[PDB]
RNA sequence: AGGACCGAACCGACUAAUGUUGAAAAAUUAGCGGAUGACUUGUGGCUGGGGGUGAAAGGCCAAUCAAACCGGGAGAUAGCU
RNA sequence: ACACAGGUGGUCAGGUAGAGAAUACCAAGGCGCUUGAGAGAACUCGGGUGAAGGAACUAGGCAAAAUGGUGCCGUAACUUC
RNA sequence: AAUUCCUUGUCGGGUAAGUUCCGACCUGCACGAAUGGCGUAAUGAUGGCCAGGCUGUCUCCACCCGAGACUCAGUGAAAU
RNA sequence: CGAUGUCGGCUCAUCACAUCCUGGGGCUGAAGUAGGUCCCAAGGGUAUGGCUGUUCGCCAUUUAAAGUGGUACGCGAGCUGGGUUUAGAACGUCGUGAGACAGUUCGGUCCCUAUCUGCCGUGGGCGCUGGAGAACUGAGGGGGGCUGCUCCUAGUACGAGAGGACCGGAGUGGACGCAUCACUGGUGUUCGGGUUGUCAUGCCAAUGGCACUGCCCGGUAGCUAAAUGCGGAAGAGAUAAGUGCUGAAAGCAUCUAAGCACGAAACUUGCCCCGAGAUGAGUUCUCCCUGACCCUUUAAGGGUCCUGAAGGAACGUUGAAGACGACGACGUUGAUAGGCCGGGUGUGUAAGCGCAGCGAUGCGUUGAGCUAACCGGUACUAAUGAACCGUGAGGCUUAACCU
């Protein structure tokens, strides 16, 4: 519908950096305490991307504490403040929910060097 | 007070500068033609008769083209009418634009449902499933017993059965107007209203608050 | 997501080492616990000298949980298990003296402050 | 339910109406006219005319995958050298359909369908 | 299940009311061979609109 | 047979 | 070596579903048990009705068994419908 | 009783993989099972996948799901050794 | 207790909770020595109970693939 | 007794009120909180497990509460077959025995294609008085009605203290219901890829068939819940128990006799949906038809010629509509469907060629190639000129206007 993608064409961020599965990432999003606001930083491995326009999300992997943990942002969402690319990974799909299954040294990814 | 008609255009979302994401659907309301007044005079009750969108020519037939030349007005795509209030007052030839609710904050949305078809009393109804497995013969999301003994010896009416599911007039109450664009003729409504796009919908101000 | 029958780790040094959610508080019918929902628990196991025995039962608060949370620009947080901390039948503060595992904000109330306080990590 | 959903089940399983498909498809590249039920010509469609548009691209790339769907070289080979040189203009809309009444032994609708620069 | 009484021949003819065949509206003339035929049809010796679709 | 009363 | 083990042919029939005016008056499908032995199977023979045979279930004796089938006594008798 | 998803002894025994007469795909050879055409409701049958939980189901883990090969390592109570 | 009516006897184990299960007591209505008593490795499509694994059995159902059901043409039953 | 299937469970319920919760009151051995008892009230709501064939019951943990009964002890042409209650076998016990036990124990075939009524859905006919296309009014009918916790008022009133409100307001939950698919997910045998065995395309390379979709990994549209929007109301009328004003009968007293006022989730509205076959068949707007002639039984009469309107149906392309009918869009004066073009999405760097390596294989061309149901366009294919049904100014009586 040409009415419908205007109304998100208005609202699409204009800077989202090129990254895709296997990437080290690091996502900085506002968090808020009351009357104070701040950016945490979450770094993991992207395991997902969907790129449907402005419902674009991407799923982010990490080992915390020992606990594994996944976040689903939001790509065009104002709460992402910014993305980074830490590490380029080399991997032969556009999903690795293999990762699940996997800890230490089975989850290491090789670099994407060229 | 009158609404007005629309087509159900779809969803998208709209994210608040404070980082809420808010699903909205996007009805379409072009300006809407007033083609007939009525009157305690005339007809007993008071009311506004509007169309909306263009009809091709060649389908509009002389009964309904006629109608609308005694309005002064192109065929729209229906007619609909609207219950006026003490103090509201149109003329016949006026030309109503989303603007009307630029300060109304809640509106009803009504549509018409999507079809199911002939939906099984499971869906229909929500009816428990009988047993997959200990033994169940044949009878896995049949109805069960549908009445009692001798006593009374029938069926009561209303009883809930399969039959024809959706595919009917449905209203959503209370929805929050996010925004309203009368440059382009939008109203964003919070949440989903009745019906699959390209539908039909008649918004009015919420009657409850 | 936890219901009934659910095993649950635990995120405290309280000693117990697996739970079994017994009941699911706070309503009628009441079909599950999210992050945030007290739950009676029993110990299903614990280390050998702990604050607390196999077979006590107990109030717990649930921390993580492999369903996850949904925020409100409807991004999900998702844990890799389910695990509670211990709480006091009667004045439902915690058992342990320090936590484990990240939490989540939805903890950050007045009830649980002690908890958001003592986490390694609040996402 | 059904809504939006696309294609025919033709009261066969999947890898049987792949394989009608393949057969009737040559043979309608073979024969420029042939005669069926009106329900299956109007899948086919769906079938031959994809073809026909990438025949107007000569290729070994092409060829290969003209063949993995016919299975046929004698049908490739019709494809590239003659109808992709006669449908080099047209944009679509490589077949017609012609009604032609019912079936004797069953009554079923019976269709036409032939490539239009016959 | 089955019928505890007989039904008669006037409560067969009712629910047979509705079986009633329906005859072609009418038929269509082809502008050049002049043969009648269904619309949207080919005629029998092979024309349809005007021209032979087909030489059978 | 069936089961009688 | 073995009334040994696993497992096809072969022999059986533990569970579930289907079927129940059946494809079938006892089956089908998916699993199941034995499978060199007190095994299984082809051809022929013998045992006869208060009799046979029975690793015994009143089980089997031609879709029939606490006494087979056919014909006769015979139109048994029926204080019953 | 049927142009009936049943029953019926012997003989022959190709290739690749495999321990194999199992199983998969094929050869020689033989068939497509004597009503079809459409549509793609509830519901019945036979199957596939399933978030979180994992017997809470039920008279009962019934039925599904799961285990499944070869070589090597290792292996308890009890025992008639 | 394949035997025990009263009886869910009483005590212990297992479970958050156990009329079933296991151990023990002896008040054995109404065990008991070849119509055998009490043990017992191995074995059993044997009865009961528990645990790991697994799972649409279930909370609570959703979607999909085939055969019917549905419409059209031909043939054409039955119980009652 | 030429058969009324018999316990419990599952599924589905429906009524009573002798009320479990929520709602309104009186008295209290009622300070507050929380109780006891009685009156009114049937709108809505009214646990999950362990044991047991169980009903029940006990126990564990919840909840505002876990009501009592009727309906063939509701419900087997709706399911089960644990129990009772055939044929096998055994125990205790009784009997010389065959056998027996309102004793125990293990095993043990649950059939039916719906004619009628009833009920859930969906059509055809005729009627409503000339025909046709729309929009309505609303007699009447149905759905809905639940409730926790926190905070403020207020640590106020009350109380020695402990403890701790009424009335009123706000927020946020549980269960239930409607809608929807933007988000998070499931599915996705019609999209892409990996891979095992074997057969084939002459062979290599590349591909295709079969093996449950052979096994698997992702996934578009649609559908969908666990996903996310919304709902229960406020208000009004007349009242139940109850509380009163003025007031005699009865110089007083008295809510009642005359008169007047309050009062509940119950009733009538308010909210949502159906609805003029509402035969009591309603209303409003628009559109269409303005010819002759004969005969008999002289009428609401039959027929011949001419005429064929508005509109409808049929046919075709079809749909987020659908079992079939029906409903909606479109039919060249055209984007209805397919194809095609561009894009998006999904998968994940095709084939061929070149280079490196002994080879498996890697790298370059290359985020390449392919890509269903999606989005925006485009007459390339199919949606024909017709024909068919439907008529020709629409009864009588009376009244009021106009003539
Ligand atoms: C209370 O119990 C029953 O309600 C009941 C029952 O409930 C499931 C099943 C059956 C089953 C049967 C019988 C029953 O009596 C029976 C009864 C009473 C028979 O008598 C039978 O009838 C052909 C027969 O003639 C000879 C036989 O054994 C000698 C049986 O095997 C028989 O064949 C059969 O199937
Ligand atoms: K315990
Ligand atoms: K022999
Ligand atoms: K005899
Ligand atoms: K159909
Ligand atoms: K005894
Ligand atoms: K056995
Ligand atoms: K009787
Ligand atoms: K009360
Ligand atoms: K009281
Ligand atoms: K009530
Ligand atoms: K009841
Ligand atoms: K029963
Ligand atoms: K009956
Ligand atoms: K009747
Ligand atoms: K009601
Ligand atoms: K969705
Ligand atoms: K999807
Ligand atoms: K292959
Ligand atoms: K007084
Ligand atoms: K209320
Ligand atoms: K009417
Ligand atoms: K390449
Ligand atoms: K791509
Ligand atoms: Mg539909
Ligand atoms: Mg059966
Ligand atoms: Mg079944
Ligand atoms: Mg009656
Ligand atoms: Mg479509
Ligand atoms: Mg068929
Ligand atoms: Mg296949
Ligand atoms: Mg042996
Ligand atoms: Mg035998
Ligand atoms: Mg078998
Ligand atoms: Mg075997
Ligand atoms: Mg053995
Ligand atoms: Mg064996
Ligand atoms: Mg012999
Ligand atoms: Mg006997
Ligand atoms: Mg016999
Ligand atoms: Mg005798
Ligand atoms: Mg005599
Ligand atoms: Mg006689
Ligand atoms: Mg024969
Ligand atoms: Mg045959
Ligand atoms: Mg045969
Ligand atoms: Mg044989
Ligand atoms: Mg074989
Ligand atoms: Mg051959
Ligand atoms: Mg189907
Ligand atoms: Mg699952
Ligand atoms: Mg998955
Ligand atoms: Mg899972
Ligand atoms: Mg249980
Ligand atoms: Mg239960
Ligand atoms: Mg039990
Ligand atoms: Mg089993
Ligand atoms: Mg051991
Ligand atoms: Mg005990
Ligand atoms: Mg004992
Ligand atoms: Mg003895
Ligand atoms: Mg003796
Ligand atoms: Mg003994
Ligand atoms: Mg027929
Ligand atoms: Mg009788
Ligand atoms: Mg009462
Ligand atoms: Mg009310
Ligand atoms: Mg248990
Ligand atoms: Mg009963
Ligand atoms: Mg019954
Ligand atoms: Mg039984
Ligand atoms: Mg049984
Ligand atoms: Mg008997
Ligand atoms: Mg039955
Ligand atoms: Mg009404
Ligand atoms: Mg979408
Ligand atoms: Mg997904
Ligand atoms: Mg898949
Ligand atoms: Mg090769
Ligand atoms: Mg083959
Ligand atoms: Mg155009």
């Amino acid at each position: 519908s040409n009415i419908i993608k205007q109304l998100e064409q208005e609202q699409m961020k204009q800077d989202v950096p090129s990254f895709r599965p296997g990437d080290t990432v690091e996502v900085k999003v506002w968090v808020v305490e009351g009357s104070k606001k701040r950016l945490q930083a979450f770094e993991g491995v992207v395991i997902a991307i969907r790129n449907r326009g402005l419902h674009s999300a991407f799923t982010v992997r990490k080992i915390s504490n020992g606990e594994g943990v996944e976040r689903v942002f939001q790509t065009h969402s104002p709460v992402v403040d910014s993305i980074s690319v830490k590490r380029r990974g080399a991997v032969r799909k556009a999903k690795l929910y293999y990762l699940r299954e996997r800890t230490g040294k089975a989850a290491r990814i090789k670099e994407r060097l060229n | 007070m009158i609404g007005l008609v629309g087509k159900k255009v779809g969803m998208t979302r709209i994210f608040t500068e404070d980082g809420v994401s808010i699903p909205v659907t996007v009805i379409e309301v072009e300006a809407n033609r007033v083609t007939q007044v009525k009157d305690l005079a005339n007809d007993g009750y008071r009311a506004i008769q509007v169309t909306t969108g263009a009809k091709k020519a060649n389908r509009v037939t002389k009964p309904e083209a006629g109608h609308f030349a005694k309005a002064g007005v192109e065929a729209g795509r229906g007619l609909w009418e609207f219950r006026l209030a003490e103090g509201e007052e149109f003329t016949v030839g006026q030309s109503i634009s989303v603007e009307l609710f630029a300060d109304v904050k809640k509106v009803d949305v009504t549509g018409t449902s999507k079809g199911k078809g002939f939906a099984g009393t499971v869906k229909r109804w929500n009816f428990r499933t009988q047993d997959a497995t200990h033994g169940n013969s044949l009878s896995h999301r049949v109805p069960g017993s549908i009445g009692q003994n001798q006593t009374p010896g029938k069926v009561f009416k209303g009883k809930k059965m399969a039959g024809q599911m959706g595919n009917e007039r449905v209203t959503v109450q209370s929805l929050d107007v996010v925004r309203v664009d009368a440059e382009r003729n939008l109203l964003l409504v919070k949440g989903a209203v009745p019906g699959a796009t390209g539908s039909d919908l008649i918004v009015k101000p919420a009657v409850k608050a | 997501m936890i219901q009934e029958q659910t095993m649950l780790n635990v995120a405290d040094n309280s000693g117990a080492r697996r739970v079994m959610c017994i009941k699911v508080l706070g309503g009628s019918h009441r079909r599950y616990a999210g992050v945030g929902d007290i739950i009676k628990i029993t110990i299903k196991e614990a280390i050998p000298r702990g604050k607390v025995k196999k077979g006590d039962v107990l109030k717990a608060v649930v921390v993580r949980t492999k369903k996850g949370v949904r925020r409100p620009d409807g991004s999900v947080i998702r844990f890799d298990g389910n695990a509670c901390v211990l709480l006091n039948n009667n004045s439902e503060q915690p058992i342990g003296t320090r936590i484990f595992g990240p939490v989540t904000r939805e903890l950050r109330s007045e009830k649980f402050m002690k908890i958001i306080s003592l986490a390694p990590e609040v996402l | 339910m059904r809504h939006r959903k696309s294609g025919r089940q033709l009261n066969r399983n999947s890898s049987h109406r792949q394989a009608m498909f393949r057969n009737m498809a040559g043979s309608l590249v073979r024969h420029e006219i042939i005669k069926t039920t009106l329900p299956k010509a109007k899948e086919l469609r769906r079938v031959v005319e994809p073809l026909i548009t990438l025949a107007k691209t000569d290729s070994v790339a092409n060829r290969r995958l003209a063949f993995a769907r016919t299975r046929d070289n004698e049908i490739v080979a019709k494809l590239f050298n003659e109808l992709g040189p006669r449908f080099a203009s047209r944009a679509g809309g490589y077949t017609r359909i012609l009604k032609c009444g019912f079936r004797a032994g069953d009554n079923a609708p019976m269709a036409y369908i032939e490539l239009v620069d016959r | 299940a089955v019928q505890q009484n007989k039904p008669t021949r006037s409560k067969r003819g009712m629910r047979r009311s509705h079986d009633a065949l329906t005859a072609v509206t009418s038929l269509s003339v082809d502008k050049t061979s002049g043969e009648k035929h269904l619309r949207h049809h080919i005629t029998a010796d092979g024309y349809y609109r005007g021209r032979k679709v087909i030489a059978k | 047979a069936a089961p009688q009363k």
